[PDB]
């Protein structure tokens, strides 16, 4: 519908990667629950490298969820 | 001598304004930001407000020229 | 009388002062400014204080009647 | 100044009480796409990679 | 278009299209133009494969319908001139997103 | 609360936001009955 | 024209109890003495009663000026009221439509009243900020064209006409300033000083060392290039630091 007024913001976003971490201080993490229209060059590296996804559970897994509980 | 006093106001342009909250304690609101850049936005009113078309809110404390109780949020 | 004259200066405007956010400096005394009003000015600020420890990010205030950098 | 000594988009100082030209300012510069970026210099060369 | 000595200017296809009114149809024809003054320049065609630095490999109908256009553009130029210096660079993996066209 | 041209703090009062009756219609409980379209009643039990 | 004198106690006495006014307007009387119509002289003034919603021209209360002057006269200091003050904090100089009306009721009981007004919100720049005011009253202001001019101050009154402000020096008030420094308990604490540094010095040894050694490779490496405000900066702090130990010196 539009991608203009969110423009000015995604510049912005760009701009403070740049101008900090070399003498990194502060992590910058991201969520998606749509993540099937990012930029571009939100991915570009420089910007963003690890994509963790969620999985599917071991049986091993299963069981020391339901020991916790009980 | 007050009855001149309140006529000039209404001769125009004068502002109508809505009342968003009849209420008649606990003031302090607010309204408006600073900049710098990211964009989320915020709004409040309370109190009695009065929001004016020039979008501005304001505090008033109440008068009987006309009911607050005859008034409504 | 050097002394004096000193004193003056950092009287002349004194709060409420309003805020704007430094754009750049132009050149010596000169910078362009924007307002956080968000209309851009270009502006004479006094000497007493440094213009390159300034940061590019810094909000600053400034006069609202002469409109310039406090 | 006079017309001759601008080159169009500069930035540029106009007084608000006399609305004449006091200084010129430096350039500037329009993304009129959603994404600009233009490299002028690159991100690899001849052993950038082998093989 | 290091060793060229040229710009590189990476055109995303997609990213030409607008749903605004009219915006689509002048971003085509007025890059050209751009790269007139810019010249010499690189035009690749960026969005019809890349390393996945860019999202995006390959698409026809509108990176290479967008890119056809180009050649169209050029064929003209070709007509009106006789010497060049704008290049264009396509990218693919598939021999399948080629139109008949093409 | 400011001034409008003197710009200084007039008072202070506790954060709270304000509250809301132009977004909070109110609908008594009991401007009806659960035996007038009772019968009902079996999925009214398992949402008590 | 007009000259009022403003004793040297007197300005501080205005200007504590504005400022406790804040930003409400506060009005007190003045009192001093007339000689002539040339020179007015302001020996002591004197607050009346607090408004929030500002002073009126029947918000003076009779019984408290005359009570208090009776008081004043016993204490063995009494004088007439010369004029009255009036607040404007930020609300211009200028004097309101409001404030004339005020200003005539006092004349019409006057001959002739003056009206300071301070400004205690502009007082916190560090240096006075105090206008005097009249009513164009002709006689002197009379003194484009030449007929044009005589009759426009006559046909007209009741505009704003501020006024000299001066004060006269007083060489006892003037010692007892000197005194309130000092480079009592001062003979106690001058001496203690000199001790006290001694015994810190230890600590700030340390300190003035650590200073030194991050300054020294900054002004090589800016050696080459240009210049830039952090370089003086380093220079100035180094000769600062220096002074600092020679009064740690002094002190035996």
């Amino acid at each position: 519908g539009a991608d203009r007024e969110v423009q000015r913001i995604l510049l912005e976003l760009l701009n403070q990667m740049d101008g900090f971490d070399q003498n990194v201080n502060v992590k910058v993490i991201m969520a998606t629950n749509r993540a099937d229209t990012l930029d571009p060059a939100l991915l570009r590296p420089g910007r963003l490298d690890r994509k963790i996804e969620f999985p599917l559970p071991d049986r091993r897994q299963k069981r020391l969820i339901f020991s916790t509980i009980t | 001598e007050n009855s001149e006093k309140i006529k000039v106001n209404k001769t125009l342009p004068y502002l109508v304004s809505n009342v968003i909250e009849l209420l008649d304690v606990d003031p302090n609101d607010q309204e408006e930001d600073g900049a710098n850049i990211d964009l989320d936005s915020q709004r409040k009113g309370k109190c009695a407000v009065i929001k004016t078309s020039t979008r501005q809110t304001y505090f008033l404390p109440v008068i009987g020229l006309v009911d607050a109780e005859k008034l409504k949020p | 009388e050097f002394l004096h004259a000193q004193e003056e200066v950092k009287r002349i405007q004194s709060i409420p002062l309003v805020i704007g956010q430094f754009l750049e400096a132009v050149d010596q005394n000169t910078a362009i400014v924007g307002s956080t009003t968000g209309s851009n000015y270009y502006v004479r600020i006094l000497s007493t204080i440094d213009r390159e420890l300034l940061k590019p990010n810094a909000s600053v205030a400034l006069h609202k009647h002469s409109n310039a950098l406090v | 100044i006079d017309i001759n000594d601008v080159t169009p988009n500069c930035r540029v100082a106009l007084r608000n009480d006399s609305y004449t030209l006091h200084k010129i300012l430096p350039n500037k510069v329009d993304p009129l796409v959603s994404l600009m970026m233009v490299e002028k210099v690159p991100d690899s060369t001849y052993e950038m990679i082998g093989g | 278009a290091h060793h060229t000595d040229c710009t590189f200017i990476r055109v995303s296809g997609s990213e030409l299209v607008q749903k605004f009114i009219g915006e689509g149809a002048r971003m085509v024809r007025e890059l050209f133009v751009m790269a007139r003054e810019h010249a010499p320049s690189i035009i690749f065609m960026d969005e019809i494969d890349s390393i996945g630095s860019s999202r995006l490999e390959g698409g026809s109908g509108g990176d290479s319908e967008v890119q056809r256009t180009m050649l169209e553009l050029l064929n003209q130029l070709d007509g009106f001139e006789a010497t060049k210096n704008i290049k264009v660079i396509m990218a693919t993996n598939r021999i399948d997103i080629l139109d008949s066209a093409l | 609360a400011l001034d409008m041209t003197t710009l200084t703090i007039m008072r202070y009062l506790p954060r709270e936001v304000d509250p809301l009756v132009y977004n909070m219609s109110h609908e008594d409980p009991g401007n009806v009955s659960y035996s007038e379209i009772g019968g009902l009643s079996e999925q009214i039990r398992e949402l008590r | 024209a007009e000259q009022v004198y403003i004793s040297s106690l007197a300005l501080l006495k205005m200007l504590k109890h504005g400022r406790a006014g804040v930003p409400m307007e506060v009005m007190g009387l003045m009192l001093g003495e007339f000689v002539d119509d040339y020179t007015v002289r302001v020996i002591d003034v004197f607050a009346m009663p607090q408004s929030g919603t500002g002073v009126s021209v029947e918000a003076v209360d009779p019984v408290f000026q005359a009570k208090m002057l009776d008081m004043l006269k016993q204490t063995g200091r009494p004088e007439m009221v010369v004029g009255w003050y009036h607040s404007h904090p930020g609300f211009g100089c200028w004097l309101s439509g409001v404030d004339i009306n005020t200003q005539q009721s006092f004349e019409a009981l006057s001959e002739r009243a003056v009206a300071v007004v301070v400004d205690p919100i502009q007082s916190v720049k560090g240096k006075v900020v105090i206008d005097a005011f009249r009513l164009i009253n002709a006689n002197m202001m009379v003194l484009l064209n030449k007929p044009s001019i005589q009759a426009l101050i006559h046909g007209l009154n009741r505009h704003y006409y501020s006024i000299t402000i001066n004060y006269r020096k007083n060489e006892l008030e003037q010692k007892m300033l000197l005194n309130l420094h000092k480079k009592y308990s001062e003979h106690c604490k001058h001496n203690e000083s000199v001790v006290k540094e001694m015994l810190e010095l230890a600590k700030n040894y340390n300190k003035a060392v650590e200073e030194e050694d991050k300054m020294t490779p900054e002004q090589l490496a800016i050696k080459n290039v240009g210049k830039q405000d952090p370089k003086r900066h380093l220079e100035e702090h180094v000769d600062v630091l220096m002074t600092s130990n020679i009064v740690q010196c002094l002190a035996a």
